[PDB]
């Protein structure tokens, strides 16, 4: 109803024009996603690869993929079976179809997270504020029993129950688990999942800037050199008298 | 053909030989650089960024 | 009294256009390596610890 | 013994158009965008051709295809962003290319000016069908709204809409034909551009002063080549900065969500370059009124040469006309800004005032002040 | 003269550098998508297959 | 007031190119196949354009889309057959176009003759990639064989075959990539066709006698517009008979089966218009040597003007050259027939003999007989 509360601009480590993404944050962010997120949210456009050079090594990724189970093509002279899974299978979807997901979530459909950051205004800033700020409704508003108040949601009513609290997980790194900490990591991981060319894009930008700095004055100098003959030309008018 | 034989044509080609050598070198070095052909770029003095 | 650097660079190289092209392409060969390496070092120095290549140490070789 | 570029037929054309073209010496930067437009076209063409090798023009796999380009195709993301960002640059140069003629009086070249109007309409169509290809929420619904705008025809109406759609709604058949039309039109624009240059050469370019430049003409190869090579470098600098630092600034989210025929976003605003006309439509409550307004808008450009009354080409020497020009530009800025805002009381009234002010200034104020200036000069 | 020609000579170097890079991008896009490589050549196989058996 | 067609820029080109350029009065029907080729090109674009509105370039949906076009889409079947059969008519006209030049000495126009060779190579590329679009059993294997035949290149072959494939096999990426090339290439051919005419126009057309016809030139419009219209009517007659009565005679069945990667058909053969070359490569024992033969051949067409040593342009007054020309035509017929037959001892030797006979005729026999004919007349 009322104009939605605009999230504030947070100091992300990659807000800078030339900064990059802390890859340890992405590692812990994915760790959060593996169980807390994948219950009903899905990442349709991500594979167990794309992580070999980002967070996890070759062997660790393969071992991690072995922990899942996919369904394989029809056995010759047979039927479908179940395969362990290799480094070309996308992340498991939680439900066979959208309608089944709606049934298990009071009719609400959890959007795919692959492009959520670029899909919503504010990007990760919006998500971080959304994950936190799960306060109670003010005086004078009521909500359906299966909905929760959130001032950052455009309708202030959301079917998402608070998903993250303290001590839900235990990072192997030893970093203490804190609602703010988990939110920061997962938001960074999502920003990557929607833009894995972030670091490369900015590196090329850096080279472009230095190359332009060298070139623009040089090309202007050549232009002035050729045009000098015209810019210094002097004229005179000498009629017969 | 038959007419091109003659002493002065020999003089002309001898004049232009060095220019052809330079252009041939330009083409050769440019091709390897554009294609980053490793085998010849592995014998260069310091350009060994490849592993 | 020594002849200026540019004058020597002109007579030996720039006077003949074929040599002018040859020196250009060799300079490209050399400047490409130099510029690329310098820019990469700057970018890494801006983001120590963030880039995963600096993180491999904590977990590698099992 | 004589030069070989004055005998070979293919070199005669290049010599006429490029090397020995007599061109005024005092032309400013405003005369560079012409070249840039073609350059941008040449870029778009090549950029798009490479995107076509991995795009599936189907309603069920188009969105997934783009996701695959930006995550699996080597340097696919940069190619996609260059295409998207290069389209906005096209319009920016195109608007500045048209403004120069309006200010300096280049419209007096009837033939060339009319060819441009056609080129503008062709480019506008190309950009609209390109923007629907990604098959995002904005793409799907933007096509629906703009395509339902032909129902205002008195007696035919639905027939054209259903004919274009290839069905009762917007679906795969519409996507496929738009893909083909998107592919082909740019090459048609290239042919039109050659006709544009053809009629231009008979007379030559117009200098900023508006006086005959036949006494101060210079060749094009040594001077304007480097001058137009510096402009293209700046053009690339701007384009690369936009792509490599703010890839999604002149766009809009909800294009990264799959199109849903059932759900509809609230604002559903079109692309920035198609915003001034959008406000003109909403300003008139009637559908037929709005569509006529949109068309009457472009038609004004064709009528502008007929509305000229001053005895001079350039407005450089006519300051009152200059002030009116800049007020008209500000009005266009207001129209664009309003297009980006939701429908509400202040915006609606402001849009109506801007629309009427737009038309009145062109159709009434400009001729009147031109006559007034002729009076103070004792012409 | 040497100074002026030096400017031109240096400028071409920059134009050449970018040129090569740009082309290598467009050409590389046609080589093979990452998924093609992932699905191909990935045929690690255990040696545990008994004698005469054919898995 | 003088006619406007000699003052308007756009009308000057049309007047020069079509209405009023002098032409020989005696040119026979052989000189009518050039105009038909362009007409066919025009016909091939429009039909293909409509097919592009429904075709889906994917490994799985390509075959399905063709079936959908043939049955569900209105008049889809007729459009597809016009496109398919128009291709064959295009090559028939193209061969007759080339044949006329070889017989009447038109190759003396070097600039025009060389451009023609490029048009032929481009045409063949367009036709070869188009044959892959149906994605039938023959299309898949035809592309496989004609592409694997670049692994013979000294050191880059293997690297330049996977790059074309976009992978280590022939799959959907090849299909989409070929689709874009199929679309774009014909338009380049159209542009090149304008360079062909341009270089021709600066000298004028040839006549059967081989003597200059400046004494008896005629305006092109009335006489030859109706004559070319008659030719177009006859060309349409042939095309419609092929499509409306026996559409599939000139095609090869087994293309109506889904492409099976793990099933090599017993008898793989190219299309009828490409068979002549297939036999020239299948005969040479060396794989690389066969590629060098298929190329050295096509290019002897570029060498014809050098080997010319007669003192008469036209072979009309050269009875011995006529006998060789018809003998060479018969040799091409033999090569075509062998191309469609399985490998075996009799066909192989016949193909080998035909190949050597083809080459030696063009190189030695024709120059020698021309010299003897010159000696006979006492030049
Ligand atoms: C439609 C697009 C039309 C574009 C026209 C470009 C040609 C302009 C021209 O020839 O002279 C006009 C004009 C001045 O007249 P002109 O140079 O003295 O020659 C006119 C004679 O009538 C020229 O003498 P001509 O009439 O004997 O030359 C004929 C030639 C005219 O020239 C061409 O069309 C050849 C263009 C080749 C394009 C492909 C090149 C790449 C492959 O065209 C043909 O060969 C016949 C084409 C048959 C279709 C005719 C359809 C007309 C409607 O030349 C220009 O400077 C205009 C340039 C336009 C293109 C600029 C490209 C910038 C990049
Ligand atoms: C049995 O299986 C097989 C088949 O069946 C299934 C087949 O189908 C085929 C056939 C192959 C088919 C598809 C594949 C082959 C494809 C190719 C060779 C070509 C590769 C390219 C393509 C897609 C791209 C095509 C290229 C295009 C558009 C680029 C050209 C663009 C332009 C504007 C053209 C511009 C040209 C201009 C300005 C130049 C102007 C001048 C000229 C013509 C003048 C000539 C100049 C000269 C020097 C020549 C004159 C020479 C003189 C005097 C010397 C004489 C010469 C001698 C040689 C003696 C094979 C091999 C096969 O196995
Ligand atoms: C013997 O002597 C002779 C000579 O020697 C003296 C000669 O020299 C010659 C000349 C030589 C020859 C012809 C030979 C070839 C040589 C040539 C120069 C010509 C070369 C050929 C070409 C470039 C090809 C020309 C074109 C072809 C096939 C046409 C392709 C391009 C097109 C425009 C064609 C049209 C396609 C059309 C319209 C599509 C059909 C669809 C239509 C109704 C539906 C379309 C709908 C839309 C766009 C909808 C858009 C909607 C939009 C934006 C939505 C808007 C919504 C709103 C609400 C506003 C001859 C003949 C001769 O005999
Ligand atoms: C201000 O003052 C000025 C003026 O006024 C005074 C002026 O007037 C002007 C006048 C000039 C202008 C504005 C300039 C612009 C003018 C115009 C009209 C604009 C025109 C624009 C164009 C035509 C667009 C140009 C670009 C186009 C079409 C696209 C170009 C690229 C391509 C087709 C693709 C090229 C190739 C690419 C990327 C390589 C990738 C592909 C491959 C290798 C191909 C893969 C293989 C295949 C097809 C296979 C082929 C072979 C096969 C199957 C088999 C072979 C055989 C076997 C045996 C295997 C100026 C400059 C000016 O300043
Ligand atoms: C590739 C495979 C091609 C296979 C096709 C083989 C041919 C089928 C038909 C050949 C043409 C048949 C019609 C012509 C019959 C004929 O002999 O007519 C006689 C008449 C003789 O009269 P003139 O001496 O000109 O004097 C006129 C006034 N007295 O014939 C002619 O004029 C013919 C002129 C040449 C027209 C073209 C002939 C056919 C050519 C076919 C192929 C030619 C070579 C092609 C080479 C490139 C192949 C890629
Ligand atoms: C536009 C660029 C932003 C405004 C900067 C100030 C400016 O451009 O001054 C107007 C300029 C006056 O200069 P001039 O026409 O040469 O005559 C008087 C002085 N010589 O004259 C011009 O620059 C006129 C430019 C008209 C075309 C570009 C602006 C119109 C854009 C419409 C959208
Ligand atoms: C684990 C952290 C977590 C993140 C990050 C996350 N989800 Fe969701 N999510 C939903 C549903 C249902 C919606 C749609 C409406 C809503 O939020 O209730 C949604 C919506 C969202 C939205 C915004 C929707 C919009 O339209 O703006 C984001 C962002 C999101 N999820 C991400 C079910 C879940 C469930 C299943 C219990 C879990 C667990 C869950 N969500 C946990 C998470
Ligand atoms: C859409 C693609 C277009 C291209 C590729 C193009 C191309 C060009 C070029 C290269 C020039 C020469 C520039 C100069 O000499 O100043 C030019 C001039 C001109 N253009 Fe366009 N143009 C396009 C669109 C338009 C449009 C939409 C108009 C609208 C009126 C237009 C009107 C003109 C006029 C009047 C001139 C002559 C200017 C003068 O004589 O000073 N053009 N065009
Ligand atoms: C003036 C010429 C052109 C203009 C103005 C133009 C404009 C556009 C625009 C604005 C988009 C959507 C960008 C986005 O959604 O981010 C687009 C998409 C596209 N265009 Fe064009 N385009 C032009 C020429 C071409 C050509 C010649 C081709 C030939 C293949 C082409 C192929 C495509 C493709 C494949 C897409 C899909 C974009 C995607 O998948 O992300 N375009 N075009
Ligand atoms: C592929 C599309 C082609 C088109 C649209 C085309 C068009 C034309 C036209 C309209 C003419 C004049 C009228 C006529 O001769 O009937 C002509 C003449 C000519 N063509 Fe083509 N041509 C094409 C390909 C070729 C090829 C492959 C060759 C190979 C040799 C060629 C060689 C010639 C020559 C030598 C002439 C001069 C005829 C003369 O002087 O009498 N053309 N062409
Ligand atoms: C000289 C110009 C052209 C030639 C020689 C040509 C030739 C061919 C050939 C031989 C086929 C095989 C069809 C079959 O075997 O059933 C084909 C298919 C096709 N071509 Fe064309 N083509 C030309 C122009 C075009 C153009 C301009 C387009 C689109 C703009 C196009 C689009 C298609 C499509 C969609 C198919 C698939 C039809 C099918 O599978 O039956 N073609 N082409």
């Amino acid at each position: 109803s009322d104009l939605e509360l605009h999230p504030p601009s947070y100091p992300w480590s990659h807000r800078g024009l030339l900064s990059s993404l802390d890859h340890t944050s992405i590692r812990r962010g994915f760790q959060v996603y593996k169980q807390v997120c994948a219950s009903c949210h899905s990442m349709d456009f991500v594979a167990y690869r794309h992580l070999v050079g980002v967070c996890y090594t070759e062997d660790e990724a393969k071992e991690l993929a072995a922990e899942v189970e996919v369904q394989d093509g029809p056995n010759e002279d047979g039927e479908m079976f179940m395969r362990p899974g290799k480094l070309f299978d996308y992340f498991p979807k939680p439900y066979p179809n959208s309608e089944a997901a709606r049934a298990a979530n009071n009719g609400a459909l959890p959007p795919d997270l692959s492009y959520i950051v670029r899909a919503r205004h504010g990007g990760e800033d919006y998500v971080f504020s959304l994950l936190t700020g799960y306060c109670e409704p003010p005086t004078g508003v009521s909500l359906r029993e299966g909905l929760y108040f959130n001032p950052y949601f455009p309708g202030q009513a959301i079917a998402m129950a608070p998903p993250i609290y303290t001590d839900v997980l235990e990072f192997d790194d030893g970093t203490p688990a804190t609602m703010s900490q988990i939110a920061k990591d997962v938001c960074t991981f999502l920003r990557w999942a929607s833009e894995p060319e972030h670091d490369h894009r900015k590196r090329m930008g850096l080279k472009m800037l230095m190359m332009m700095a060298l070139l623009v004055p040089l090309v202007y100098t050549i232009k002035r050199h050729k045009w000098s003959v015209l810019k210094s030309r002097k004229l005179a008018y000498r009629p017969p008298k | 053909v038959t007419r091109f034989l003659g002493p002065r044509y020999r003089e002309l080609v001898k004049n232009w030989v060095p220019t052809a050598y330079t252009w041939g070198a330009v083409g050769a070095v440019g091709l390897v650089w554009a294609t980053d052909w490793r085998l010849i770029l592995d014998w260069v003095p310091y350009i060994n960024g490849k592993f | 009294a020594a002849a200026t650097l540019t004058s020597k660079l002109y007579s030996l190289l720039f006077r003949r256009t074929s040599t002018f092209a040859l020196t250009i392409i060799v300079g490209v060969m050399f400047f490409e390596r130099a510029f690329d390496q310098g820019a990469d070092a700057i970018y890494d120095h801006i983001n120590e610890g963030k880039l995963w290549k600096h993180i491999k140490h904590k977990y590698e070789n099992k | 013994m004589t030069p070989m570029r004055k005998t070979n037929p293919l070199m005669k054309l290049i010599n006429h158009s490029f090397i020995d073209l007599p061109t005024p010496s005092n032309i400013s930067a405003w005369w560079n965008f012409g070249s840039l437009l073609g350059a941008c076209l040449i870029l778009q063409i090549t950029t798009g051709l490479f995107l076509a090798m991995h795009y599936s023009p189907d309603a069920s796999t188009a969105f997934s295809s783009i996701a695959h380009i930006t995550r699996d195709v080597n340097y696919g993301w940069i190619i996609r962003y260059l295409h998207a960002n290069g389209a906005s640059m096209f319009f920016i140069c195109l608007f500045l290319h048209i403004g120069r003629g309006l200010y300096y009086g280049s419209f007096l070249y009837s033939e060339t000016w009319n060819i441009g109007i056609i080129l503008l309409l062709a480019t506008m169509a190309t950009a609209f069908m390109g923007y629907v290809l990604p098959w995002g929420q904005m793409s799907f619904w933007g096509a629906t709204v703009i395509t339902n705008l032909l129902s205002a025809i008195p007696y035919i109406g639905t027939d054209l809409v259903q004919w274009i759609w290839g069905g009762y709604s917007v679906d795969s058949p519409t996507l496929t034909r738009f893909f083909t039309f998107h592919f082909i039109l740019p090459f048609i624009i290239a042919a039109l551009a050659t006709l544009h240059l053809l009629f231009l050469h008979e007379t030559g370019s117009n200098n900023p002063l508006g006086i005959t430049s036949h006494s101060d003409k210079i060749t094009f190869h040594p001077y304007y080549t480097i001058k137009d090579a510096l402009g293209l470098l700046l053009f690339l600098l701007s384009l690369m900065t936009l792509t490599l630092f703010s890839p999604d600034l002149l766009g809009d989210p909800d294009n990264y969500t799959l199109a849903n025929p059932l759900n509809t976003p609230p604002h559903i605003k079109p692309e920035w370059y198609f915003l001034f006309a959008y406000t003109i439509l909403r300003s008139v409550p009637n559908k037929l009124g709005g569509v006529l307004a949109l068309l009457l808008s472009i038609l004004i450009l064709a009528m502008i040469p007929i509305l000229h009354m001053s005895k001079q080409q350039s407005m450089m020497f006519r300051p009152l006309s200059q002030s009116l020009y800049w007020l008209l530009a500000a009005d266009l800025l207001i129209l664009t800004w309003i297009g980006g805002q939701p429908v509400s009381y202040p915006f609606t009234i402001i849009g109506q005032v801007a629309s009427v002010l737009y038309f009145t200034t062109i159709l009434i104020l400009m001729p009147t002040i031109s006559l007034i200036e002729n009076k103070m000069l004792k012409w | 003269k040497g100074f002026s020609y030096l400017v031109t000579g240096v400028t071409t170097v920059g134009v050449a550098y970018a040129a090569k890079n740009a082309v290598t991008q467009f050409v590389s896009s046609m080589s093979a998508s990452a998924d093609v490589l992932a699905l191909a050549k990935i045929e690690i196989k255990l040696s545990d297959i008994p004698e005469g058996k054919n898995m």
